């Protein structure tokens, strides 16, 4: 046999995930490769991104507690 | 191995605006190793960046550190739990005293158990969690250079996550109950994902089954590492070409809503077919207030039959069945749903994401090595409503 019995709670709520439950990050080193710029600027890429919309994007990895505001730097 | 690097306010606008016109919620990890003598958190540099943002009228969240447990082996730098809660004080006050005083901050991103992770964040919930609206931590499966394709399709190794979970839960429930539990960072594998793996079909077992398992233990975000970047379990490549987990996402996005609810199967054996239950999403306008959607992982190497109980058995079913597109199967980097290759239509164009409704009355039919969602329309479920 290859044939399953499921059985379903239905009754209630279990838990209530957040609507961005999907969420996203991009790795603190990505800002570190000379090409962030253009790389988040593809209009392609912001399509894709769009489609998971609702969701938080967070900023962070190793990279976090190594990684330095400059607004003298260009 | 890790030094420091700059960033201009360059860098901030691009990911800023890159979040802005996506329609996401930026959350920006502050630099926790600025230590002052004394090793408290040097609050000057942050300042620096929190004026900027705030001079820009940038909506941002905030983090401070990532997986402080490794500062020692990182930076020959040892913060207890208890500095690192006093230091998230230093910067609510900071947030408060802000032009967006309502921010949010999330903390402290800290590794999974299995790194001896319990007693840094006991005592950082102890000392700072008054302040933040969600506890973070990480969790991978696997180290990325020594995990094989049979690890991805081994369901002894997606157990283990739900002790991960537990032992998490443990901590919390001891310290800052009904505090908000978030996976801050979490994939298939470690040192940036396992090559020819973690950007396959074959790493949606490990995705697919995190999110299922997340929802049902009172997890309420997840964070997939990494949307975009150098690391194999990267949803989009570097040519921005979407891998099969964005095609797995964007499909879980489109019919899976908040309400989680729950099914197992009748067998003494509930390991190689794992399934999961919600409420359809709302937001979706082919499906009604009622109607559940099923969402289910087959790892036997033979098609099973779905069986529906009562009073669900004869309702009319819409299949989401993703399969790889041949030739590497399990190892592909492109996926079909219901039979169809899933590509963007153009650069500015997502598909349409195409049902195939069953006969009512049919066993719900699950292949091999494969994922399927299973709308149960009219459902009409009330917890639903
Ligand atoms: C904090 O860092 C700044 C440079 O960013 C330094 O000039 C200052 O003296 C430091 N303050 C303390 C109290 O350690
Ligand atoms: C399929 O898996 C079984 C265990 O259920 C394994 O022993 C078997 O070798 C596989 N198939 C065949 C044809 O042997
Ligand atoms: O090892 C990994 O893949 C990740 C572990 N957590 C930190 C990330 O920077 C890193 O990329």
């Amino acid at each position: 046999q290859d044939v399953v019995d499921l059985d379903f709670f239905t009754q209630e709520p279990l838990h209530l995930v957040s609507p961005s439950f999907l969420s996203v990050t991009i790795d603190a080193n990505l800002a570190t490769d000379p090409r962030f710029l253009i790389l988040l600027g593809s209009p392609k890429l912001r399509t894709l991104a769009r489609g998971l919309s609702p969701a938080y994007l967070r900023f962070g990895g190793t990279k976090t507690d190594f990684l330095i505001f400059d607004p003298k730097k260009e | 191995k890790f030094k420091n690097s700059t960033y201009s306010r360059s860098s901030v606008d691009v990911l800023y605006t890159f979040a802005n016109c996506s329609g996401l919620d930026l959350i920006f990890g502050l630099n926790a190793l600025l230590r002052t003598a004394d090793l408290q958190w040097n609050s000057s540099n942050a300042q620096l960046l929190l004026d900027y943002c705030s001079s820009k009228g940038y909506n941002i969240s905030w983090e401070l550190g990532n997986e402080p447990n490794s500062f020692l082996k990182k930076a020959d730098i040892f913060i207890n739990g208890s500095q690192l809660g006093e230091d998230f004080i230093q910067l609510h006050k900071l947030l408060r005293k802000s032009t967006f005083k309502n921010a949010k901050l999330y903390g402290p991103d800290v590794g999974q158990p299995r790194r001896k992770t319990a007693k840094m964040l006991k005592s950082f919930l102890k000392a700072g969690g008054e302040v933040i609206d969600s506890v973070t931590w990480h969790h991978y499966y696997l180290n990325g250079r020594t995990a094989t394709r049979e690890d991805f399709l081994n369901p002894d190794v997606l157990d283990i996550f739900i002790s991960s979970v537990q032992k998490v839960f443990q901590v919390v429930e001891s310290t800052r109950p009904g505090k908000k539990v978030w996976l801050g960072e979490t994939s298939s594998a470690y040192g940036g994902g396992a090559p020819l793996l973690s950007d396959t079909f074959a790493a949606g077992f490990m995705w697919l089954d995190k999110l299922g398992l997340s929802a049902r233990m009172g997890i309420e975000v997840v964070m997939r590492q990494v949307f975009f970047g150098a690391g194999n379990y990267h949803l989009v490549d570097e040519n921005f070409d979407p891998l099969p987990d964005y095609w797995l996402s964007l499909l879980f996005k489109k019919l899976v809503g908040t309400k989680v609810l729950m099914a197992s199967v009748q067998g003494s054996k509930r390991r190689k077919l794992r399934v999961y239950l919600h409420c359809t999403n709302t937001d979706n306008p082919r499906y009604k207030e009622g109607d559940l959607t099923l969402y289910a992982i087959n790892l036997h190497n033979v098609t099973k039959y779905l069986r529906l109980p009562y009073p669900f058995s004869n309702k009319q079913v819409d299949k989401y069945l993703l399969r790889p597109l041949g030739p590497h199967g399990l190892l592909s980097k492109s996926v079909q749903l219901n039979g169809l290759t899933l590509k963007m239509v153009d650069d500015q164009t997502l598909p349409p994401l195409m049902e195939k409704p069953l006969r009512p009355g049919s066993s719900l039919g699950l292949p091999a090595f494969s994922y399927s969602f299973f709308v149960i329309r009219n459902a009409k479920v009330a917890a639903c409503i």
